[PDB]
């Protein structure tokens, strides 16, 4: 999974 | 004009055609106005899924580079390095776009809470991805101009903002992906993340339907990242 | 060149690049030459995309114009359909584009029943795909300019290459799907895919493992088509 | 309704 950013 | 800019903005985002959405709304962000918060986010999204391309693309590049450094066949790496870099100015010509737009247009010409957060934000997560391909002096100037902006995001955020406010969150989460990312920083990141989390949580008691789904919708983002990390 | 080029073109697909990953093809279709396996579909992948991005725009577009039908706005309906008619020139573009190769750099250079059914089947689904979007006396010309270059392949297929073949099989899934949607057959385009599916079934006994893959792949989709559309 | 198959 890709650490999310907004 | 800005109601036309604003509806073909629209249709851009929903065909995906995210360099026409750029076109509209950079028109709009010319007029020197104070931006409805659609307006913000179209313009936000539009921006970010142009860089975005960019970033999934040079990381992609990145990672043949590195799998072609460790099996040591050196000759097509030639090519390779050339379509990096090449990647790289279109992501350095995007960032500075987005800043001349930032600092030309929307922070001069933003008195409100919220727009000024927004864009020091906006103006931080652009140094990031600066930082994110960038390195020697060039890593840590950006890096620098980076944290600058989100400490005068956070700040700005602490003072005008309630903790349960997305945008706050948002600026909380993109901070903490900074020092995570960039400073290489896992600590002060978790640190951060959770201490936005367990803020919003208690004054949360008290909000508006169509806002609990903002601020909670943030607060799984930053939920999962401690999630991942942890 | 051509050595390198197909690895500029490489690396176009894994970075996502498409509109890169077409020009550096078209450099090598324009060498007049026998494509390797590779290189027809490195070209073939490239292209689908391209078009691919803005046949999804298009029907998406389509999808806003026909709910604001229904929704009867007939002020942002004049904006969208300025909006469809701009893709549908790019779908033009495109398709004329790669069509233009084929019937001069590509058919032509062909000498082996692969890369020969390979090419008609591709003519096939561009001149579909310009039927896809066409309306009046538009949509006949390309529809039976693809139905004679589909049926082209197919007679070439059915003599040079086994039933088992994926390229022959892949032809009879976008043949079926032509009269399903072009020609608004749905009985033909059935009566199409069992029959390319079904005379598969006896000879996957002789080819090999890989081959074997290739082929119940396509079968699979054959197979998911005639379950979708009954 | 799931999209047809194409290749």
């Amino acid at each position: 999974r890709r650490r999310n950013s907004n | 004009d800005r109601e036309d800019l604003v509806y073909q903005a629209k249709l851009a985002e929903q065909a995906e055609r995210y360099d026409e959405m750029v076109e509209s709304m950079k028109k709009v962000a010319g007029m020197d106005v104070e931006l409805t918060v659609e307006e913000r986010n179209l313009l936000s999204v539009a921006y970010k899924n142009v860089i975005g391309a960019r970033r999934a693309s040079w990381r992609i590049i990145s990672s043949i580079e590195q799998k072609e450094e460790n099996k040591g066949g050196e000759d097509k790496l030639k090519m390779i390095r050339e379509y990096r870099q090449m990647v790289e100015t279109e992501l350095k010509l995007i960032c500075c776009d987005i800043l001349d737009v930032l600092d030309k247009h929307l922070i001069p010409a933003a008195n409100t809470g919220e727009s000024k957060v927004f864009y020091y934000k906006m103006k931080g997560d652009y140094h990031r991805y600066l930082a994110e391909f960038a390195t020697g002096n060039d890593r840590k100037e950006a890096a620098e101009n980076s944290l600058v902006a989100y400490k005068a995001a956070s700040d700005i955020a602490m003072t005008e903002l309630p903790p349960t406010h997305p945008i706050r969150l948002g600026l909380a989460l993109n901070f903490s992906v900074f020092y995570y990312e960039i400073l290489n920083s896992p600590d002060r990141a978790c640190r951060l993340a959770k201490a936005a989390f367990d803020d919003a949580i208690a004054e949360l008691d008290t909000l508006s339907e169509e806002s609990y789904k903002d601020s909670t919708l943030i607060m799984q983002l930053l939920r999962d990242n401690l999630t991942l990390w942890t």
